[PDB]
RNA sequence: AAAUAUGUAAGAAGUCCUUGUUACUUAAUUGAACGUGGACAUUUGAAUGAAGAGCUUUUAGUGGGCCAUUUUUGGUAAGC
RNA sequence: GGAAUACUGCCAGCUGGGACUGAGGACUGCGACGUAAGUCAAGGAUGCUGGCAUAAUGGUUAUAUGCCGCCCGUCUUGAAACACGGACCAAGGAGUCUAACGUCUAUGCGAGUGUUUGGGUGUAAAACCCAUACGCGUAAUGAAAGUGAACGUAGGUUGGGGCCUCGCAAGAGGUGCACAAUCGACCGAUCCUGAUGUCUUCGGAUGGAUUUGAGUAAGAGCAUAGCUGUUGGGACCCGAAAG
């Protein structure tokens, strides 16, 4: 031989694990999260966005619209984590989102065999759209530059201290 | 296999204590006082003041 | 004194009150009443330097 | 013979013997501990009112930590911190106060920080460091099973029994403090509030009897 | 074996066990057995006591054949009888039977008598006997008789 | 850094699992530290212990000293065991009906036993006799009447042996032994 | 005439009651020493701790020392 | 005169933010909430989601940066030393063998043990087999002439593992190997004492002694082997002025 052998093996069954006690509870958002509040996103696509807020969905995650007529940001999810709530709040009673939940956003990732080498938006989620944001644009006019705050972007200026500000 | 702390740990401090829970319940650690109306001597005051 | 634990434990065994026999050291003491009946504090003061010769 | 349900009541009821026992000797330490308290405070009121003055009786247990390091120590009190098991820095040890153990004290004051402890710093080091000697070996407490099987000789039953037998020097003080592992206490969160350790506490230092201050300094430790 | 020595042990380590101030050397305190009434002289009193000096007298042309004289004790006397026939002698503990023991065809030059031989009576050839040896041997019913 | 108060990390000083390499004797070992372990009995523990030492610590066991064992008072119908070997005897005459049990046993030795209508086993044929070692009685051997006991110890005014090869006279019997020659030890 | 150092003791190999031995001792069954029988047990003779306690054999290296607080000799003093 | 606040202390009062860790691997335990089913933060982390699936993470290596780092060996109380050896590289280079021994350990036999000087034999320096001797041990003590180990269950006492009897147990009793202390007995030497007797000068029974031995008191040794230590040998290696 080259190698002799081992003189005792080691079995080759997977033990299994233990009981775990790792219970799954609902999620304690931060008080200042109320649907209607307008957040300010801090990343992604549309951070600098000042953005309305209408529910909270099951994976954790904040059902969110712009409206999209206002600054062109649809009816997404962000994370909880990466937003500002604001003082300044829109009502959203009117307003139904019973219907959205977390496989109405759904990706259907794409396969490994489909390659883009070099380089389409669905017809009911477009409607959809028209139909939250119409009582809701109707809801901010009673408020006046409402529609100007919420289409301009937020940035920081110089001597703009965060942890001194008040959003 | 690994110490879990009582006063903390709720679960970990009802098992060592099972006072605990009455203790909890009654407020026994912000018991209240009976007022007494008792005042010191003239002496223990004189004394005290004393130059 | 080992005469006396023997009389000591020999005359306490007719009803074992727990005859205690070991030694102990100095206990500390327990709490007590001082009355100021004729013994008001008298208040003292360091004294000034001097020179006593 | 399935005995698993069988054997399994039985051990389960008398568990609840055992927890009842506890329960009921718990509620009346808490009500000895508040009788006594009061009585003292009342005590000092009507001597107070009657002209005389209430002298508390001498403290009868110390918590004493070990405050130097292990090199360079004089035979003779390098001895002494062995037999009151202070064998690392940062280290305690409940002590019976008698005159044969005043003297202990003495010889270690530049090494070690003691003084009077209260109910709230004995609860709080043997509910969070407390560990027994069982076998020779340092098993944590984390169990009333593990004080019975050890101390329910002398009527040692729970936790709270054991910590009832520190804060009042008991007939059996000597049992339970030696099975009691020494502490094994962390630098001060806080610091020391001095600059430099290895003085007197009255000359402006660590070390020596802090009477009462020894609880700031125990908690934040702990 | 090499192997298994304390040479292969100390490779690498410089003194090779004998120390950087010792420094292993010829002969630091004499060779043989120098200075007996000297240096030496605790080692030797302490564990060698009657060393030095001559305590008797000489004598010339010692032949050890002159003075050979094994001695047998009585608590044997019985491994020269064959076992074979040991047994049915004490069986047979009567006169006009009693085992003729030749000790000097043993090889043994005096018997001594260390004690408790059993009560059959026994014919002993010897040499010498001490005193003791044959009183028990005339008790058990035996007689001694000497040759040459 | 901690103030040690005892040597760290020291052995025990016993010694187990026997450095011989005799694959029986691993086998004795093997039933008694199961036996030891499981029958709480003290024999058990003994005679595993016992199995460890070295040929000095179990010296031979004759057989006069297990007749002499066997006029004990109620000792007469134990079973002796001797962990090591039993010699024999011809210094007595007469021997009792007993079993003995023991590591070994001389061919003079087993015929002095079986002879007189006795029996000769061995350790793990006493092992499921009398598994917690039911009316036995151990027996040892004289440890300080070896040769090599007469030299420890050797100093003044002690009568320890002085470590020589040849004796008579003129060999160490001179000054330091007598007041005549110097003085006496 | 201190302080600091230092010896001993704080029990079972002990205490108590009765009587056995002897060639020592006593004016003397008086002692001395060792005993038989009986009574007294985990608070069984202060505290603290004990990490096991006790015992043996054998052999290595070493046998130039130096420094610091304190006591101290010589020397004016010295990193003497 | 009535309150408040400070300060100190307690709460088995509540609650927000940050950091590091996730060890273990079917169940068993101690608990908590519910009438129950069951559930739980109760003897150690899980659930959901994304991008990538490749030198991206990562290992190596060179460089740069921040901080740190004096030349190794040696004698010495003290070496980076203005103490000594070392310009560099390859190869060689220093506790070995033998005779006789101590302690320990392994092995076989065991009051015995050692076949190997030699003889028989052989598949021929091997292997196998064997007689008589002899070495050591089984008796010591004396300078020697000499003598030479049981009053007694091979003794008494104090401990003593284990075993046995009773006891549910704790404990009580019996027996107690090895071993430890002690008091005795026996053997040899020394100093005494000196019976029956007699070649009347030999013999040495009997009984003692703050004397002595490397002794006895139901034997342990012999043989081989290993580490370690000792001695003589060149003796761990190299080194005189000499004769």
């Amino acid at each position: 031989t080259a190698q002799q052998a081992p003189k005792w093996y080691p079995s080759e069954d997977v033990a299994a694990p233990k009981k775990t006690r790792k219970a799954v509870r609902p999620q304690k958002l931060r008080a200042s999260l109320v649907p209607g509040t307008v957040l300010i996103l801090l990343a992604g696509r549309f951070r600098g966005k000042r953005v309305v807020y209408l529910k909270h969905l099951e994976d954790n995650t904040l059902l969110v619209t712009g409206p999209f007529k206002v600054n062109g940001v649809p009816l997404r999810r962000v994370n909880a984590r990466y937003v500002i709530a604001t003082s300044t709040k829109v009502s959203v009673e009117g307003v139904n989102v019973e219907k959205f939940n977390v496989e109405y956003f759904a990706k259907e990732k794409l396969t490994k065999k489909e390659k883009k080498e070099a380089n389409e938006i669905k017809t009911e989620r477009v409607e959809d759209q028209k139909v939250v944001d119409k009582a809701l644009i109707a809801e901010i006019k009673k408020t006046p530059l409402l529609k100007q705050y919420l289409s301009a972007s937020f940035s920081l200026k110089n001597g703009d201290k965060p942890h001194m500000l008040k959003f | 296999v690994l110490k879990k702390n009582p006063l903390k740990n709720k679960q970990v401090l009802l098992r060592l204590n099972p006072y605990a829970k009455v203790f909890a319940a009654e407020k026994l650690g912000s018991k209240k006082a009976e007022k007494t109306g008792t005042k010191p001597a003239a002496v223990f005051t004189e004394t005290l003041k004393h130059d | 004194r080992v005469k006396a634990n023997a009389a000591k434990r020999a005359e306490a065994k007719a009803q074992g009150v727990a005859v205690q026999l070991k030694r102990q050291p100095a206990q500390p003491r327990e709490s007590r009443i001082v009355s100021t009946e004729g013994n008001v504090p008298q208040t003292l003061a360091p004294v000034p330097y001097e020179t006593f010769i | 013979a399935e005995q698993v349900a069988a054997e399994r009541a039985a051990r389960k009821a008398a568990n609840k013997e055992k927890r009842a026992i506890i329960l009921e000797r718990n509620a009346a330490y808490q009500k000895e501990y508040e009788t006594a308290e009061r009585n003292i405070i009342q005590a000092k009121r009507d001597a107070k009112a009657a002209g005389s003055y209430y002298v508390e009786a001498q403290h009868k247990l110390v918590f004493v930590v070990r405050i130097k390091g292990i090199n360079k120590i004089p035979p003779k009190p390098r001895k002494v911190l062995q037999l009151l098991r202070l064998t690392r820095i940062n280290s305690g040890t409940f002590v019976k106060v008698t005159k044969a153990t005043l003297e202990l004290l003495k010889l270690i004051e530049p090494y070690v920080a003691y003084g009077y402890p209260s109910y709230s710093t004995i609860r709080q080091l043997v509910y969070k460091r407390g560990f027994g000697k069982i076998n020779k070996q340092r098993v944590p407490l984390s169990d009333n099973a593990i004080i019975e099987a050890n101390l329910g000789k002398y009527g040692i039953l729970s936790i709270d029994d054991l910590i009832h037998e520190i804060i009042t020097v008991g007939p059996h003080f000597k049992q339970a403090n030696n099975f009691l592992w020494p502490f094994k206490l962390s630098n001060p969160s806080g610091g020391w509030g001095v600059p430099r350790k290895f003085k007197h506490f009255i000359q402006g230092g660590s070390f020596g009897n802090r009477e009462e201050f020894i609880n700031k300094l125990v908690k934040s430790m702990n | 074996p090499s192997r298994f020595t304390k040479t292969r042990k100390h490779r690498g380590h410089v003194s090779a066990g004998k120390g950087r101030i010792g420094k292993h050397r010829k002969h630091p305190g004499g060779r043989g057995m120098a200075g007996g009434q000297h240096h030496h002289r605790i080692n030797m009193d302490k564990y060698h006591p009657g060393y030095f000096g001559k305590v008797g007298m000489r004598y010339f042309h010692k032949q050890q054949a002159h003075f050979w004289k094994p001695v047998l004790n009585l608590d044997k006397l019985w491994t020269l009888i064959p076992e074979d026939k040991r047994d049915q002698y004490l069986k047979s503990a009567s006169k006009e039977t009693a085992p003729v023991i030749d000790t000097l065809a043993a090889g043994y030059g005096k018997i001594l008598g260390k004690g408790r031989i059993p009560n059959v009576p026994v014919i002993v050839k010897a040499r010498f006997v001490s005193k003791l040896a044959e009183e028990k041997i005339r008790a058990a019913g035996g007689v001694v008789e000497l040759i040459a | 850094g901690i103030d040690h108060t005892s040597k760290q990390h020291k052995r025990s000083g016993h010694r187990t699992a026997p450095k011989s390499d005799n694959v029986y004797l691993k086998l004795l070992v093997k039933l008694y530290t199961f036996l030891a372990r499981r029958t709480d009995a003290p024999f058990n523990k003994v005679v595993l212990k016992a199995l460890f030492l070295s040929k000095i610590n179990r010296p031979p066991v004759s057989v006069s000293r297990i007749a002499r064992a066997l006029k004990q008072e109620g000792a007469a119908n134990k079973t002796v065991v001797v962990v090591g070997t039993v010699t024999d005897d011809a210094r007595i005459f007469e021997f009792p009906k007993t079993t003995v049990a023991a590591l070994r046993f001389t061919a003079g030795a087993r015929a002095k036993i079986v002879k007189a209508g006795g029996e000769c086993i061995t350790l793990d044929q006493l092992a499921v006799r009398a598994p917690k070692g039911q009316n036995t009685l151990i027996l040892r051997g004289p440890r300080n009447s070896r040769e090599a006991v007469r030299h420890f110890g050797m100093g003044p005014h002690k009568g320890k042996a002085p470590r020589i090869l040849s004796t008579g006279r003129k060999f160490e019997r001179a000054r330091g032994r007598r007041r005549s020659k110097g003085f006496k030890v």
